[PDB]
């Protein structure tokens, strides 16, 4: 999906964990799918 | 960067941390350029704040 | 770990050359690696840092490093586009056939990111045009996939 | 039910991981009545919609 | 902390598992001190 | 786990008492266990759902179960101010001193949580007002520090 979407979250150690995971999923997106296989290869391996 | 071991109960559990710790651990191969290119696009999404209105 | 290995990945990957040098002087580890298995040196390939790759490449720094996903800084400046990183870790001995877990090569990740020149360069140091990866596909199927018909052109050429 | 278990590079991502578990597993000790009284707050915080202004 | 804070996300998949910890998050607040105090002391058993 | 386990434990959670029998009838797993190791009992001793804990009793399910974290259902009844349950659940033969992992009894909880009418329950049938939890605290100890002074009151009456 690439479309934008909205919450509300009480508690500030809430919203600083929920924005870390924001970041790390919206930048996940961008990585390449390659890269992505071998990490996905690696975790199978364990 | 010690391995370090999370016991989890259940699948569901399971695949939802996965799917975070994959996140977490992938953003390093992304170069700067693109790290500051997200991080602008997050700056100025801030020009129009959130606001409970409608 | 290590601090100065921990710090020595972040200068590295953030383009601080100062900050690199000041480190390494301080003794900091070259072999130091991040939560997947990243060198400093995989780190400056991949942010595009051509002087810290030099940097690193006078040490003992292991220009063939493989991190947890089997990639080397060569994968890495391969599929990023960054050419003349691609050139300087060819010039130190990267291995121009290196297999990631997945079994792509440079070359396979180069076509996949469409570095048209980055494939001449691998093709000049012998990229083996007929590797395979896990899901059966050469550089030239990934070519194809990833509508870069100039790449694969390039690639049937060689075969 | 299955006890599965995660791989994880490192403190920084272990604490993360864990909190997150831990918020995951811990709702199930909550009664019902305490659950539908957080999902009414939920569906009135509706009433007036988030949007991009100021 | 209590307030209450916005954020935004692009991507469904992204939104909803950030929907599912909102909720764990918020939820997690109203579990009585004494039984998250047993579940940390269960986890560093482990 | 199995399947109609995991059902019997939401039915339970859920106060659905007619899929509880149903699933019990055809062959639901009375002692099956959610993600914190607790019970059907223990869910429907959370939930407040009286009838569904009394149709449990008549089961081979364990009044004295514990969950992963050392509770039982008496505690959590006890804990979320279910009086009528944590009747039954004694009548059941529950152990009104059962300990959990940080050494709370359900009178711990009960002090905890301000249920006046359950301290008194618990101490009726013999509750141990002497018993410290993991840091040192009585019953009366923490209905101190949560401003139950009426329960600080009743402990002390007790000791």
């Amino acid at each position: 999906d690439e479309d934008t979407y909205y919450l509300q979250v009480r508690g500030r150690k809430n919203f600083e964990i929920l924005m870390k995971l924001k970041e790390s999923l919206e930048l996940m997106e961008l990585v390449p799918q390659p890269l992505v296989d071998s990490y996905r290869q690696q975790q199978q391996l364990l | 960067d010690e391995l370090l071991y999370l016991p989890v109960r259940g699948r569901e559990t399971y695949e939802m941390l996965l799917e975070i710790k994959e996140s977490l651990e992938l953003m390093q191969y992304l170069p700067q350029h693109t790290i500051e290119t997200y991080r602008q696009q997050q700056q100025q999404q801030h020009q129009h704040l959130l606001q409970k209105q409608t | 770990g290590s601090d100065l290995g921990k710090k020595l990945l972040e200068a590295a990957q953030t383009g601080q050359d100062d900050e690199v040098r000041i480190l390494m002087a301080n003794g900091a580890d070259v072999n130091a690696m991040d939560m997947v298995g990243m060198t400093p040196l995989h780190l400056a390939a991949v942010n595009g840092h051509l002087e810290i790759v030099e940097v690193l490449l006078k040490t003992s720094a292991d220009v063939n490093a493989q991190d947890y996903q089997g990639e080397t800084p060569l994968h890495l400046a391969a599929i990023w586009g960054h050419l003349e990183i691609v050139e300087v870790l060819l010039k130190a001995g990267a291995d121009v056939n290196a297999n990631d877990l997945v079994g792509h090569t440079p070359l396979h990740l180069a076509a996949w990111s469409g570095h048209l020149e980055i494939v001449e360069v691998l093709l000049k140091h012998g990229a083996d045009v007929n590797a395979q990866d896990k899901f059966g596909k050469t550089a030239f199927d990934i070519s194809i996939d990833n509508g870069n018909e100039d790449i694969a052109e390039v690639l049937q050429k060689a075969a």
